[PDB]
């Protein structure tokens, strides 16, 4: 025994399954309209992003 | 025709001080992690590698990266523009310290090696510090480095033995840079260049053995005729090396080590994330160009 | 009847027509801006027909022209349309006018021999008197050939496109990127023109969509005084082979230089040459030999121009 | 140090100072927080069990 | 559209159809950029033959000339390939046989078959020709083989000239094996034609003795202050025994304005060594999918 003690600290994880309550009419949502604009043009594919 | 607009959202609004520092650098080439358009703040700048810096790990990163230019800074977010090969853009000269670009030059994109006030902008609204690269013309971009590579070597000899280096002779020929008829006094207080000076000096002793060992093996009737001419440029003392004092398994590992510091030191100065300016206005600072990788 | 089937495959594969908006009349400006906005708004929606209209677009690119403003004493009025251009930017504080060095002008700044280039000295003896007005602007045609910093100052630009030559100041337009077309509306392929005296052609060998054209600027010393030399090369062999092919061309110059510099040999003297990359030529396009008052001048079709940095070779 | 109605607002939103990674071998420190679903209550209370 | 159709002028069998079926989606170089093409242009082994000695430099030196094309379709009468424009976004599939893991933002380059010719050479006996495939490799191994292949042609010339010079057992393990992370690989260099591999070495000896004539002395004097004082992790090739030639140049004193003219001139000959360590064309990958082995890169030759 050398002349010093020590404290030892860890961290440990848990896969927890959760329950979310959320009351009525808490949030107001606004939804726009989608639009299609292409952004990669190749010899094989012409991609898009909506 | 095609979309190039990388909208960088922010989880929180910018400060009133932090917004106006980014308003200045509204034309600025930035490295950027991926090419798609919805990204976070952690993807832009050299802060992924530089936020204790190293030289070659940033210089090799600037070739493999996707470069982009600022266009708009709103409070809650940013907006960029992706820079394609052979793609005309419009860059503003904004980089501190100021170097006075010129038209019909070849601007190269270098890593920053000056202080943390000129290089980066410290944001504390989000916990990230974006880092701007060093966009300097190519001929000045190497004279700004081959003189500070001289300063970083002689400041290590005078640390080990101070009687060999003259400080007054040192900062009279290194801190001044003459290009385009103008003198730029640089700012030096260098842990950036501690990768080159250990690669360029570890190559400094393998070359006098390496050019005699490669000439004694390549002697024959079918010798290329120009090597007869450069058989005299090699000095007197280099042609007195006994190659028998090292073993045959040691002379293999002083070539394979040597050839890797020949190429990997040659590659980072022949890197090509450069861009050709064809118009520049000295008082508006706005410059048109086209990008050209490698 | 079968030609009427081909009349549909042509008219369904054409690019869409460019919109023409009249800015002189009033009610014809309303009908032209509206058909931009009623037709772009159907190239954004996520249905199938609106995605059908976004696939017909044909993105052909256009070259980027430079606007240069030259003294007429340093640029001859007799220059073939398609002559290559080198800029020169030694000093900046003037910033009034620009120097453009055609290869028949840079032949006089070097002072290289008329037995290496036999025909182009006589033509450079009639377009310029004694090379003075070209060299009145550079006080360092003896200290940039010693210290080896002449290639660091030239930036290649591209061929001639348009030159409105006046008595005192000549206004020159070049083409830096892309295929060099005349900017004016009857667009003609102004290809790059070189004299046959300067160009040295290198070439079972494969050919791609490419044969490049390189510019080598070689330092030497004639009559024990510094005097450079410039040649043009043309091969599609890749950059590792051409540097091996250029050193074979200059074996007799490297030997006869370092004999002259055997005793005194300063460190600034060691730099020898530099190779640029001027642009590409597509294979299947042979150059046409052409004579101009007589000067044998090649002309290239569809020379699309690029630009590379000067890399020292020795 | 701020008042506890600006800490309850900031509790679930901001991911705290340098937590560990998940499904690795040697428990590295997280970066870029892409799909990182972490709750560390010992960073607010400043205690260990 | 761009494509290349290649005739098989005789026929082909059912074994070599299954051999060409496994090699689908692989980049081969072919001769000319014509729509129509015969069998004689597609082989990389039109120069790499069996009865003659190969020339791995000249084979690689041949590879920066050619156009490069990706296979799509194998038919018993034809081979339909798709080509690669010199500035073009395209897709390349990791078929290649020594499996090296790629990722997004990597740096590819095309190399000759340098580990197994017999894997790359499949013979088409119905037409009297064999079609030979290259291998696309990230440049960290693209350069490192060319570093190793030139070290072989230095020391094989010494051992074949006089066997008392070089011990043979240390010669085989060091000059043939390519060091890579985790694995060491044996090159297929046993019977070659080194006559164009020496012209490359006859071009090093011009650049290298210039670099020995103008070493800046401040970098020499930093070695003598580092090889015997400190123990740095990458100087450990140099032990306490410094090379004796380094100390024999220490006889002059330091001079800053005479080492600026040495640092500058040595700088512009380091930029010249990218004409002697050249790979072929380059393929800047900007996206990769590891479960399909499909990279999407940008082609730019030279």
């Amino acid at each position: 025994h050398p002349g010093f003690a020590m404290t030892v600290v860890r961290t440990d994880e848990v896969l927890a399954e959760h329950i979310l309550y959320c009351s009525r009419a808490s949030t107001s949502m606004f939804v726009g309209l989608p639009s299609v604009v292409r952004r990669e043009v190749r010899s094989d594919a012409v991609t898009f992003e909506i | 025709a095609l979309d190039k607009s990388i909208v960088v959202n922010l989880t929180s609004r910018l400060f009133a001080d932090e917004l106006a520092a980014l308003q200045s650098k509204i034309g600025s080439v930035l490295p950027l992690g991926d090419c798609h358009r919805l990204q976070n703040i952690q993807a832009l700048g050299l802060g992924c590698v530089c936020s204790s810096p190293d030289y070659i790990q940033i210089m090799q990163y600037l070739s493999k990266c996707t470069l982009a230019v600022l266009e708009e800074v709103r409070p809650d977010s940013l907006r960029l523009t992706r820079m394609d090969p052979s793609d005309n853009l419009q860059i503003k000269n904004v980089y501190a310290p100021f170097f006075q670009w010129d038209s019909n030059t070849q601007l190269a994109v270098l890593p920053p090696l000056f202080s943390r006030k000129d290089s980066t902008i410290v944001l504390e609204s989000n916990g990230f510090d974006i880092v701007f690269p060093m966009v300097v013309p190519q001929q000045l971009g190497h004279a700004i480095l081959q003189q500070l590579l001289v300063y970083h070597i002689y400041s290590k000899i005078s640390a080990g033995a101070p009687g060999d280096v003259n400080m007054a002779e040192l900062d009279l020929y290194t801190t001044n840079v003459s290009f385009m008829g103008r003198t730029y006094r640089l700012d030096v207080d260098l842990r950036v260049l501690d990768d080159l000076s250990m690669y360029l000096c570890i190559l400094s002793a393998l070359v006098p053995r390496g050019c005699l060992r490669l000439l004694t093996a390549l002697v024959r009737h079918d010798r290329h005729p120009l090597t007869e001419v450069f058989e005299g440029v090699v000095p007197d003392e280099v042609t007195r090396i006994d190659l028998d004092q090292l073993s045959v398994p040691d002379d293999i590992t002083r070539m394979r080590v040597m050839f890797s510091y020949l190429q990997s030191l040659s590659s980072i100065f022949n890197l090509g994330p450069r861009l050709h300016v064809y118009a520049y206005s000295a008082e508006t600072l706005a410059a048109s160009c086209w990008y050209s990788p490698r | 009847e079968n030609a009427a089937r081909l009349g549909r495959q042509v008219l369904g594969l054409l690019p869409p027509p460019t919109h023409r908006v009249s800015l002189t009349r009033g009610p014809e400006f309303a009908r032209g801006v509206r058909d931009l906005l009623s037709k772009y708004a159907a190239s954004t929606r996520p249905t199938v027909g609106s995605l059908h209209e976004a696939l017909r677009q044909a993105p052909f690119r256009q070259p980027t022209y430079g606007d240069f403003l030259v003294y007429s004493q340093t640029f001859s009025p007799q220059e073939p349309l398609g002559t290559f251009l080198f800029s020169f930017k030694q000093e900046d504080n003037g910033s009034s006018m620009d120097m453009l060095l055609t290869p028949t002008s840079l032949f006089m700044l070097s002072g290289m021999e008329a037995a290496k280039a036999p025909q182009t000295h006589k033509v450079a003896g009639v377009w310029y008197g004694s090379g003075s007005g070209l060299a009145d602007f550079i006080p360092n045609l003896s200290e940039l050939m010693d210290t080896g910093e002449f290639h660091t100052l030239l930036t290649p630009v591209g061929p001639m496109v348009q030159s409105v030559h006046s008595t005192f100041v000549t206004k020159v337009t070049s083409a830096m990127k892309g295929v060099g077309l005349a900017r004016d509306e009857p667009r003609a392929h102004v290809g790059l023109t070189l004299p046959c005296d300067m160009l040295v052609d290198l070439d079972r060998e494969p050919a791609g969509l490419n044969v490049t054209i390189y510019a080598s600027l070689v330092y030497l010393r004639v009559n024990q005084r510094p005097s450079m030399a410039l040649t043009f090369f043309q091969s599609g062999k890749g950059f590792a082979e051409v540097v091996a092919m250029i050193k074979d061309h200059f074996t007799d110059v490297i030997r006869t230089k370092y004999i002259q510099l055997r005793h005194e040999l300063y460190i600034n003297r060691l730099v020898f040459g530099a190779v640029c990359t001027l642009g590409t030529v597509p294979f299947d396009s042979h150059p046409v030999h052409q004579s101009l008052n007589s000067l044998p001048v090649l002309v290239f079709a569809n020379f699309e121009a690029a630009c590379g940095p000067w890399t020292v070779f020795l | 140090n701020r008042g506890l109605y600006t800490l309850v607002n900031e509790y679930s939103a901001r991911l705290a100072g340098a937590p560990a990674t998940s499904t690795t071998d040697l428990q590295y420190v997280v970066v870029n927080g892409t799909d990182v679903f972490l709750d560390q209550p010992c960073h607010m209370l400043q205690e260990a069990y």
